[PDB]
């Protein structure tokens, strides 16, 4: 039986600028099976209340999922996002490059 | 100008842990209109867009009733597969199916789809004559004999030739201000230098709809298919979609390199330098 | 809207 590891984007819904509301998205697709563990992570530490779309699925089968929250960005709060999956040896981090 | 419609459902087993889960989900071209889940509390088809909301009772009815039936099935067939491949109880498995129709700018038929995947390879699909089956191995052959017997090519030639057609030309309609506007992509060049005889250029385009997008470089007017990093085309979360085209230049040999950009929104096609 | 129920696999 044939797995498929996520693909992981981090980036902002709007140009991220500092002080002004947004959204972060962390979209992860080209996964199988559909089992997949997602958290958004402020400085280093799970965020409450992160929301995400419903499962879906592309034309070969593999499966994506877009997980949001709104939040603020500062020049010092950092952003990431932490992906786990049966095909991922330990949970993977991408933090957010915002330019 | 064309449209399309899909319905794609997923079902999963998971031993030990209750019985399979059924998720069926419902597209208008790049917008989710309905969902259900089968661990939902009330289990029912559930509005994902503002323009299904005013579908009737007998319309939730309906679609929820079918979806429930449906739940039942796909248990009972992803009991049925995991016999048809010897597999033991202890395994999750992953059937997953996709349907509906493309039409045209009358609203024609211009095709009908329906295929199913069984643990993420090809299983069955229902041939473009809307009458006959692929089987992908011995195995979908028992589920193309069932299905030869219980006429589903027909009935589901029915279905893409009469409510799916009929179903989108109304949604289509009652969305027309959102699924029929295409919003043109943002766009703009940016320049990361890399070392001191190389920089990334990147060309950006955000807050498109539809997701369907052509981005690319060229060098001299040739293009730079093999040496461009395209990312995925990614949702913003507000219902439009992101992406980005990036080449590495010779510092100094910029103004040799333009981004071209096409899109339903667009009045003309793009084309872009980095501007210092 | 949905198809009818289909036969199981």
């Amino acid at each position: 039986m044939i797995q498929r590891t996520p693909k992981i984007q981090v980036y902002s819904r709007h140009p991220a600028e500092n002080g002004k509301s947004n959204f972060l998205n962390c979209y992860v697709s080209g996964f199988h099976p559909s089992d997949i563990e997602v958290d958004l992570l402020k400085n280093g530490e799970r965020i409450e209340k992160v929301e995400h779309s419903d499962l879906s699925f592309s034309k070969d089968w593999s499966f994506y999922l877009l997980y949001y929250t709104e939040f603020t960005p500062t020049e010092k709060d950092e952003y990431a996002c932490r992906v786990n999956h049966v095909t991922l040896s330990q949970p993977k981090i991408v933090k957010w490059d915002r330019d | 100008g064309s449209h399309s419609m899909r319905y794609f459902y997923t079902a999963m087993s998971r031993p030990g842990r209750g019985e399979p889960r059924f998720i069926a989900v419902g597209y208008v071209d790049d917008t989710q209109f309905v969902r259900f889940d089968s661990d939902a509390a009330s289990p029912r088809m559930a509005p994902r867009a503002p323009w299904i909301e005013q579908e009737g009772p007998e319309y939730w009815d309906r679609n929820t009733q079918i979806s429930k039936t449906n739940t039942q099935t796909y248990r009972e067939s992803l009991r049925n597969l995991r016999g048809y491949y010897n597999q033991s109880e202890a395994g999750s498995h992953i059937i997953q199916r996709m349907y509906g129709c493309d039409v045209g700018p009358d609203g024609r038929l211009l095709r009908g789809y329906d295929q199913s995947a069984y643990d993420g390879k090809d299983y069955i699909a229902l041939n473009e004559d809307l009458s006959s089956w692929t089987a992908a191995d011995t195995a979908a052959q028992i589920t193309q004999r069932k299905w030869e017997a219980a006429r589903e090519a027909e009935q589901l030639r029915a279905y893409l030739e009469g409510l799916c057609v009929e179903w989108l030309r109304r949604y289509l309609e009652n969305g027309k201000e959102t699924l029929q506007r295409a919003d043109p992509p943002k766009t703009h060049v940016t320049h990361h230098p890399i070392s001191d005889h190389e920089a990334t250029l990147r060309c950006w385009a955000l807050g498109f709809y539809p997701a369907e997008i052509t981005l690319t470089w060229q060098r001299d007017g040739e293009d730079q298919t093999q040496d461009t990093e395209l990312v995925e085309t990614r949702p913003a979360g507000d219902r439009t979609f992101q992406k980005w085209a990036a080449v590495v230049v010779p510092s100094g040999e910029e103004q040799r390199y333009t981004c071209h950009v096409q899109h339903e929104g667009l009045p003309k096609p793009l084309t872009l330098r980095w501007e210092p | 809207t949905v198809a009818a129920s289909g036969h199981s696999y």
